[PDB]
């Protein structure tokens, strides 16, 4: 009936849990305790871009490191120009429920999809001075709620039907799709190598993902709600997860552990975006409570806040080089801080 | 793309007429409409531009008070006026396209252009170092400009362009901005800069590659340009 | 802004404001509302009446010079606790239910006390829609009842303020406003005076529906502003 | 019943996830103590910089 | 004097209440980025007024009264009394059209954002800012106020030191009437259907009493005397005019509060 499935469920369970909690020899404060920290930081708003009618949910910085992009509910993607703050490009939508955009590596496309089970691709570069739609991808059930760009041709989406699908946009078909999530996935994280990707979804649970293979390496778990923001750390071995219960928590591939988790008592909002530094030492996560709050990695203390928006912050970008860090919300304001 | 013109011819001194450029196959009201003229044995000149939405309009020194242009946005047709031709009103028309904003590869797509001819300062001036050179098809070429003052300005930003002109062949665009190649051009070509001398250079050679090859500053507004080193096999 | 190349960037990216401005001012003047609703209830058919696995559908109509756009969601999962979170600044809720079945009306109930409850969705009025009622009558004049599954009927007057319409039969009238006021209970225990509920009586063809739309919507708007500037 | 198939997956996928090697913490931790020293040189962010090296200035 | 020394004391401190009282306000609208709605650019704009006109001519008329002499030149008691006009004027003027604003938002309310947009409330502050510079400076610098009663005007308050206006007998109803009885009948119709219109739906209100009480207290007395005393015979006392020019000024002192601190959404 139903005995044969809960016994190995409780077997593989001791028999994973037991060597998981032995190779956990000490906690990473032991070791952090003799280094030096950095102590208090400045970081002051330098510009501030305008022109969003409703609020903002996406943004994403382009290997230009000078080029960023946005998309917001009055159905806009707009290419602004990050040192002179102006605009480049100004692109309308087909459904004003968007949800997440993407910027090509190479530069020449953006994606964007929402409440339309829809993942679209925009082609910058043409013969005729315009910007249009080259390949609209169909067959996904739930909303799209994270896009990833591989190259030019290879992109990974992620939806509300509980499925990660690699697609391949010349044909427009699915190469591949990932099963294995019981709640709907809220974003996706690429690694450096782009052979690897990890995936959070609203069931507590983070998971691993290859994509040569198409099949589940690994499994995290450990918050206690949900989780909305996934990144990766810059070494190829660790990502950061951001929550619904204020607690965000760093993780080890190999090791399959968890370590340092950054909570504080003042805090009762929910994480809504996670992003890292160039070296790694810093990590810089907005709180639902109108304030973004930047994080020592390695000490796990608060050093300086960065105040100035009026309400729920939603996006949060860290140029590639590390010169900026730009901060978007739902007052229809992008402050990029230097 | 494709930009035609039509209209020209014999007029005897003093008449004034008009000449339209007819836009068809991309979106016209997004780009600048430069008139850059080439003589009828010398190097290329400007006559005049207007932005795209018809804000600015630069005049060309020679002809201020004579030369108006007009677009009609709707119908997606250039117009050109002048009044009174000299005798200087001999000279080559083109239509040329530009799009600004950061990345972009201005004065991309050249019109066929349209002939008419005439009965009976503080301006960069730049000079190319010679004329005509003969080469061998496969062989290492080097051609050679220079300004009067530095180009570089304080954005980091050096406004050179090659352009390369095909014997019966209209203008084509090479390298943009100094060190810069255009759409899709065989990548045998290339660029190198100092600051007030400039060299361009080919790696290999093809019978194509044959022509003229002009030069033209874009730091400062008025627009400038080379006299020519024609290659010959 | 020195070289021209410059000032041909600032010129374009002037000519995007005055676009946005353009954009700007239709996107004031236009109201959007959300539709709920369950399979069974004809949800289906007051859309048709106004007027692929898609995800979302939009119909528009307009009423003395005045833009409305409600947005329905199609092909999507059970759970909306995730994207309900995108429509918080919407005019009003038009929540329909089909008042015939006399058996799946607690999920119903719970369906409305789960939205009305909603952190993100405070401040925004709900529309209650009560439909397909000549199927009440057709089904209550035989006589399957409404005791069978609702015990506390037998102890339910008419209130002296009901105005039946129709005077087909008291025992309709007594039935109708009886779930009218099961449903009414809901929004009493909470809302402190931030919104409200403006419950109506409809059928399959009712062309007034988009009148009752607009004047719930007036009286919203108009009790927001009262509110605002210090006049309630 | 015919939930076999749903039921299996499970199974298959708790014995691949479990053929996973293990490093402890002394490899897991030193490596990222050994990242950050490396390259808190040149990280901007970090440590502020001239005024005249970036450019958001002003 | 120790009377001198008092009444000094009380106009410093209405200067310094008027100055002040602005200066936040027009600050605060200024910087604050969310601050930025069109009702809030008409509140900027009667704000600046308000200031001018405690910088300028406050302290001015201080000093005029309470030595009751005047110590400047002849050139100079027509600019006072001309821009003294003007401020006034358009202080009252950004009062009436405040209270069609409140009219349009609450009377019409699914049309508000469509029609009170910027470019609405532009040609407002350019209305209120321009007409009353025009009338002021053509009624005082091209006489025609002294016109018909320049035989009292040289007899009387011109044989000694004094800079006090003068009014004919058309002249002081005209400045009456567009100075005072259209505005204030604007507001009181309007601020008095809402009344109604709150009253029935609360069944199924004293704030706009505050808002007209100030009004009609602090300015009714002196328009009321300006277009009565020429039909007295000219015996009512300056001393008296003195207490009445205060008032408006008062107002321009407690003007800014009730449009700024009553309100909760501006107070944080
Ligand atoms: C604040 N003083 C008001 C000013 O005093 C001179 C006469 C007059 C007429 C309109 S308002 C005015």
């Amino acid at each position: 009936e139903l005995d044969q499935l809960r016994q190995e469920a409780e077997q593989l369970k001791n028999q994973i849990r037991d060597a998981r909690k032995a190779c956990a020899d000490a906690t990473l404060s032991q070791i952090t305790n003799n280094i030096d920290p950095v102590g208090r930081i400045q970081m002051r708003t330098r510009r501030t871009l305008r022109g969003h009618l409703a609020k903002i949910y996406a943004m994403h910085w382009g290997t230009d490191s000078r080029l960023l992009v946005s998309a917001s509910q009055d159905g806009k993607l707009i290419i602004w120009d990050s040192y002179t703050t102006n605009k480049v490009h100004a692109i309308p939508l087909r459904s004003s429920w968007v949800m997440t955009c993407a910027y090509a590596p190479s530069g020449n496309y953006v994606a964007c999809g929402g409440l339309d089970n829809i993942c679209s691709i925009y082609n910058l570069k043409t013969r005729e001075g315009n910007v249009r739609v080259s390949r609209e991808l169909a067959g996904h059930t739930g909303y799209l709620s994270c896009c990833r760009f591989l190259d030019d041709n290879q992109i990974v989406t992620s939806s509300g039907d509980t499925t990660c699908a690699l697609w391949d946009i010349e044909t427009g078909q699915q190469t591949t799709t990932f099963t294995g999530h019981t709640g709907d996935v809220m974003s996706l994280s690429l690694a450096p190598d782009t052979r690897l990707f990890v995936s959070g979804a609203c069931d507590a649970s983070a998971k691993l993902w290859d994509v040569r293979e198409g099949m589940c390496r690994q499994t995290f778990t450990g918050h206690e709600s949900d989780i909305n923001a996934i990144c990766f750390f810059p070494n190829g071995n660790a990502f950061a997860t951001g929550s619904d219960d204020a607690t965000c928590r760093l993780f080890d591939l190999r090791a399959d552990q968890e370590l340092m988790t950054y909570s504080h008592d003042n805090i009762i909002c929910g994480i809504t975006s996670v992003s890292f530094s160039k070296s790694g030492r810093l990590l810089l996560a907005g709180y639902d409570d109108f304030n973004c709050n930047v994080w020592d990695a390695l000490k796990a203390d608060r050093a300086g806040v960065l105040a100035g928006h009026d309400n729920r912050v939603s996006c949060l970008g860290v140029t590639d080089d590390g010169m900026a860090v730009a901060t978007g919300s739902w007052d229809s304001f992008l402050k990029i801080w230097n | 793309v494709q930009l035609v013109e039509s209209g020209g011819g014999l007029v005897q001194p003093g008449g004034s007429r008009k000449l339209s450029c007819s836009a068809s196959g991309f979106a016209f009201s997004s780009f600048g409409m430069h008139w850059v003229r080439q003589a009828p044995e010398k190097g290329l000149e400007w006559v005049a531009y207007i932005s795209s939405g018809s804000g600015t309009i630069y005049y060309a020194d020679t002809v201020k008070g004579r030369f108006t242009i007009s677009r009609d946005d709707p119908k997606n047709t250039l117009f050109l006026q002048m009044t009174s031709l000299r005798s200087e009103d001999t000279a080559m028309y083109y239509c040329v396209r530009s799009i600004y904003y950061y990345g972009s590869s201005p004065f991309d797509f050249w019109g066929q252009g349209t002939t008419l001819t005439v009965s009976s300062s503080s301006d960069i001036v730049m000079t190319q170092a010679t004329s005509s050179v003969p080469v061998t098809p496969g062989e290492s070429v080097s051609i050679s400009c220079r300004s009067s003052k530095s180009l570089l300005h304080s954005n980091g930003n050096t406004y050179l362009y090659w352009f390369l002109q095909r014997p019966g062949q209209s203008p084509q665009l090479l390298i943009y901005r100094m060190s810069n190649l255009a759409s899709g051009v065989p990548d045998r070509f290339s660029g190198s800069g100092s600051g007030t001398a400039f060299t361009l250079t080919i790696s290999r050679l093809e019978a194509e590659d044959v022509g003229v090859y002009y030069c033209m500053q874009h730091l400062e507004y008025p627009l400038t340009f080379g006299a020519g080193t024609k290659l010959e096999l | 802004t020195l070289s021209a190349e410059d000032k041909a960037a600032v010129e374009r990216s002037k000519m995007i404001e005055k676009q946005l401005q353009k954009d700007k001012q239709v996107y004031r003047a236009t109201h959007r509302l959300l539709l709920l609703g369950a399979d069974n209830s004809g949800k289906s058919t007051i859309v048709k009446q106004m007027r692929k696995t898609s995800g979302i559908f939009e119909t528009k109509f307009q009423v003395d010079k005045v833009n409305f756009h409600m947005f329905d969601v199609g092909a999507q999962r059970d759970e909306r606790r995730k994207w309900i979170q995108c429509f918080n600044d919407v005019t009003a809720i038009i929540f329909v239910v089909d008042s015939s079945d006399y058996n799946r009306l607690q999920e119903a109930l719970n369906d409305f006390k789960s939205i009305w409850n909603n952190r993100w969705l405070r401040t925004i009025s709900v529309i209650l829609f009560l439909n397909k009622q000549d199927l009440l009558a057709e089904k209550v004049l035989a006589g399957s009842k409404i005791e069978d599954y609702f015990p506390e009927f037998a102890r339910y007057t008419t209130p002296e303020d009901a105005t039946p319409e129709p005077g087909e039969d008291p025992r309709v009238t007594r039935a109708k406003y009886f779930i009218r006021d099961e449903f009414l209970r809901i929004s009493t225990a909470s809302g402190d005076g931030r919104h409200y509920c403006y419950p109506h009586f409809t059928c399959s063809v009712d062309t007034e529906n988009a009148r009752r739309i607009f004047n719930d919507c007036r009286d919203i708007i108009q009790r927001m502003h009262l509110r605002q500037y210090e006049l309630l | 019943t015919a939930s076999i198939a749903q039921a299996r997956k499970l199974v298959e996928q708790l014995k691949m996830e479990a053929n996973i090697d293990r490093i402890k913490v002394s490899k897991a931790a030193a490596d990222l103590m050994a990242y950050c020293e490396a390259h808190a040189k040149e990280d901007p962010l970090l440590t502020p910089v001239p005024a005249s090296e970036n450019p958001f200035r002003e | 004097r120790e009377v001198q020394a008092s009444l000094y004391s009380l106009m410093s401190l209405i200067i310094l209440a008027t100055l002040v009282g602005n200066l936040i306000v027009i600050i605060s609208i200024s910087h604050f980025k969310q601050l930025h709605t069109p009702t809030n650019w008409l509140l900027h704009s009667m704000a600046i007024v308000d200031f001018l006109l405690g910088c300028l001519i406050m302290p001015c008329s201080m000093v005029r009264t309470v030595e009751r002499c005047w110590y400047f030149g002849e050139i100079l008691c027509k600019v006072h009394t001309s821009t003294d006009i003007m401020l006034s004027s358009a202080s009252i003027f950004h009062l009436a059209f405040i209270s069609i604003d409140r009219y349009c938002a609450v009377c019409d309310p699914l049309r508000y954002k469509a029609k009170i947009n910027i470019s609405t409330i532009l040609v407002m502050i350019l209305v209120s800012w321009s007409l009353p510079a025009v009338y002021a400076f053509g009624m005082i610098f091209l006489e025609l106020n002294l016109k018909g009663v320049e035989e009292l005007y040289r007899s009387q308050v011109s044989d000694l030191g004094g800079c006090s206006p003068f009014f004919s007998k058309v002249s002081g109803v005209l400045a009456f009437m567009t100075s005072f009885y259209i505005p204030g009948s604007v507001m009181l119709f309007v601020y008095y259907r809402i009344y109604f219109i709150a009253k029935g739906q609360a069944r199924s209100a004293k704030t706009l009493g505050i808002m007209v009480g100030v009004f009609l207290v602090c300015w009714c007395p002196f328009f009321l005397c300006t277009v009565l005393d020429p039909f007295l015979g000219y015996v009512i006392p300056p001393s008296l005019n003195d207490a009445l020019y205060w008032f408006g000024y008062l107002n321009s002192a407690l003007n800014p509060m009730v449009y700024a601190f009553f309100y909760p959404w501006f107070r944080r």
